[PDB]
């Protein structure tokens, strides 16, 4: 790679993984009522570590309580997951922005 | 040589800008695979690379003129 | 820098002038003496009457010298540039 | 391991970009070259007969050529391990500066080095190589300044000889009271162009640099 | 082959203009003309009587006139394919600079390119066209200096003859303390205006420079 | 000496920035122990250090240019 | 033939003002006068006695006055129509230089235009007025130099004769040492200021220039 | 021809700027078929063309001054 991308590759990959994870969370929110559905999620830490070496596998979420229709997407746990995922996405966004602003300010 | 190094650096900067521009074009055409969180990062990378290039050019040209105006 | 090399070069540098000027100045002396002989034995003279043949004398001397007068100048200067990597010391 | 972050590395690079062309070029290779050029300009009996811009350009081209082996050395020893981020700037700078330090040490005067060391009050050195660049630089500058004038006097000699001989031959025949300077200029220029002083002098100074 | 982006294109276009006063004019076009004019002003016995501004303007006009073929060739071969964006400027630059090198080859000394190549320690380059641009320029400048000095000496010779004749006759007339400089100068100026030295001198210089 | 002081200052600035970056990376990796009240503070302090460094650089280069451009 | 925007119009106006010392003064108006003033100081035998600060200032007064009909003609036919905005901004420049071009032809030699026309390869064609500006300006400079020397050596001879004759009586009277310059200088200026050659000089420039 | 090329470039930039001003005038009194983004883009392009022109003019006049203010 290059000296510039070497610094920001980690943050870019973190942002991309956050976007994909939020997409999966939105998908299993939208499919909350389809019977026979299984909630899916990404092992964020392991996937990030694997990516920062060189698609993404899906891990089924353990059902909270059983239901007759076969649907296994919870609501409260996934809502907390979505909220915290958005919060950490914004954290990564502002960290990358601060790094880029510092790099630009050094060159003035 | 210095001329070759400068030519290589200019080619690299132009390549980075072209890659960012074509990625933005693919995103705006509606082609799937872009999440808007990488096009902005690539554009910022191209902009900071161009800023470094123009800073180096300013320093070099100022040095050249001040060393040519000597006696 | 060795002080001896400063004067030793000067000794040969000055000899170049004696190598070049002597063919011209000695003839100037020889021509002038002949004029002075004409300034006796019906010694009529206005002021000098010596400048007129000296110009002709030096005119002949320069032509006769010609190449080997130039050769000394060309060779000595090239030697100085040739020895420049070794004059530094 | 330890190294410097990208921001501080680029800050250092931009800062060094200010010194590098001005002083790291002015007081390292071609100061004596431009001194010799100015001395030749004065010796030609004419102010600024060769233009200053042309003289500076020729000196810059000449020093670029001269420093070519050291340029290749520092390139292959620093940039290649650094252009592929296989070494950090902290020691890359020292590794790159080492060959230039060796060149300065080779082109130095022992008396000047000893005087500067005594002035700096540091005499623990066991070998010439272990000297610091802080004490190496001024001695190198002084030695280059000395050799500049040493060459310049030799440049002066032939025109002085021509002027003396033409003045003597001119005033020996009763023309004492007329300046021979206007008459010596064509002869000096003819001699210089006939001997090809420029091309010969460039090779001579290159050989002087190669010692 | 790809093309550079507009930003870097305009960046290099603006940057080249800073080198323009030197690279295009001083070491390429009219160094011989300006040196010859300066030497002529020196030979006339009254520097600064032809003002430097007027002399430089005349030199600029002369070099603009004498560069007519190469200027037209580079203009067509660069602008015409570049005006409607059919080839990249990065290759158009070299394709337009090649005829400039061809012109430089004729005017430069054939015996100094080899010396500069040996100084640069480049490998044996077969053919007279594949010479790199980094070597041609200094050799061309040195050849320009040599031919300018030669022309200056040739122009000097008649004025030296006039001064010697006038001084000899005035001293033989019966007066020796008369300053010949103030006496020969009006005669030199009258001879020059009778011969119309400006027009023929410019024509001869243009012919020698063009061939 | 001046070179030693400059090296020490630059090295400590780089160490502070590297520590802040590694703490932020540990936080975003999910490892417990970071409360978001330390990473932001350390990043702000690192930015302050970088601002001080660049201001010192500007002042130093301005002074050097002023003292070097004097007509002697 | 349309007009321009305000921003572009002021951009070229200030840029045209930059050329004022060169493009309009030193090659159109008084390039002959300065040479005459410089040579006159040399002819007076008192070098650098009249300061060049006032001589240059004195010259601009005379050339502005002798150029009054030309500039007044420009004022009437360009400034007044421009204040009416019935003439294009570019049209005024074209229609102002054209009468000046006829003026330049008046003060140009008979056999100097043909040199540059053949040099520029424009071809003879027809029409003495239908001449490009590229040929007029260098030819004007060359012609101005020729007439400057022609009017120059006219004044040198009377002063040189006085120097020669005063030296002749020295040898007849026994003054054979003999300092010619010191004794002759007071007599040179007394005749110069008793006849008041300046009024003759200023009058000569007015009629000779207009022809 | 340098003069011809200079005149061509100057008239081209002046004409583009005038066209942009005409577009802004047409939009400012509520004429139909004019887009705000289009008029802003035209204004910005005219401004950047003017900036390029003034920059090249300054560089060229500086180069001319440098070449004509030397010693012969």
């Amino acid at each position: 790679l290059d000296r510039l991308d070497a610094a920001l590759r980690f943050q870019q990959e973190a942002l991309n993984l956050r976007a994909q994870r939020q997409e999966i969370l939105a998908a299993n929110i939208a499919n909350a009522d389809t019977p026979g559905y299984q909630a899916r999620d990404i092992d964020f830490a392991s996937e990030l570590k694997k990516v920062m070496v060189r698609a993404v596998d899906l891990l089924y979420r353990v059902p909270d309580q059983p239901s007759l229709d076969g649907n296994t997407v919870d609501m409260d746990r996934e809502r907390t997951q979505f909220a915290d995922n958005s919060l950490k996405y914004q954290m990564g966004l502002t960290v990358l922005g601060s790094q880029l602003k510092g790099m630009m300010n050094v060159l003035q | 040589s210095f001329a070759g190094q400068l030519h290589a650096a200019l080619d690299r900067i132009s390549d980075r800008q072209a890659a960012a521009r074509v990625q933005a074009e693919k995103f705006t055409l509606g082609e799937p695979g872009i999440a808007l969180n990488d096009v902005m990062a690539d554009m910022q990378k191209a902009s900071v690379s161009m800023q470094m290039g123009i800073q180096v050019r300013n320093k070099l040209v100022a040095a050249y003129q001040e060393v040519m105006s000597m006696q | 820098m060795t002080p001896e090399s400063v004067m030793m070069m000067g000794t040969e540098a000055m000899k170049v002038a004696l190598a070049l000027a002597a063919p011209l100045l000695l003839v100037a002396l020889i021509t002038g003496l002949i004029i002075s002989i004409l300034q006796a034995a019906t010694q009529i003279n206005e002021m000098t009457l010596s400048f007129i043949p000296k110009i002709v004398a030096v005119f002949i001397a320069i032509i006769v010298a010609g190449p080997w007068m130039l050769n000394l100048l060309l060779d000595y200067v090239r030697t100085l540039f040739s020895n420049l990597p070794y004059i530094i010391g | 391991g330890q190294s410097w972050s990208l921001s501080v590395q680029t800050l250092v690079f931009i800062t060094s970009l200010t010194f590098l062309p001005a002083i790291l070029l002015m007081m390292t290779s071609f100061t004596r070259i431009i001194i010799v050029f100015g001395l030749l300009r004065n010796a030609l009996g004419t102010p600024s007969a060769p233009p200053n811009q042309v003289l500076l350009g020729l000196a810059l081209f000449l020093t670029f050529f001269i420093m070519s082996p050291v340029i290749d050395k520092i390139y292959v020893d620093a940039y290649q391990p650094f252009s592929e981020q296989k070494i950090s700037m902290q020691e890359a700078l020292d590794k790159g500066a080492q060959p230039l330090r060796a060149f300065m040490l080779r082109q130095t005067r022992e008396a000047d080095l000893a005087l500067f060391a005594r002035l700096a009050n540091s005499g623990p050195l066991q070998g010439p190589e272990a000297v610091p660049m802080r004490i190496l630089l001024p001695a190198y500058v002084t030695s280059e300044l000395k050799t500049a004038f040493q060459i310049g006097f030799t440049i002066f000699i032939p025109f002085l000889i021509i002027d003396l001989v033409i003045a003597s031959v001119l005033m020996a025949l009763g023309m004492m009271m007329v300046p021979p300077a206007t008459i010596a200029l064509p002869f000096k220029l003819m001699l210089f162009v006939l001997v090809d002083g420029w091309q010969l002098l460039m090779g001579s100074l290159a050989q002087s640099f190669y010692s």
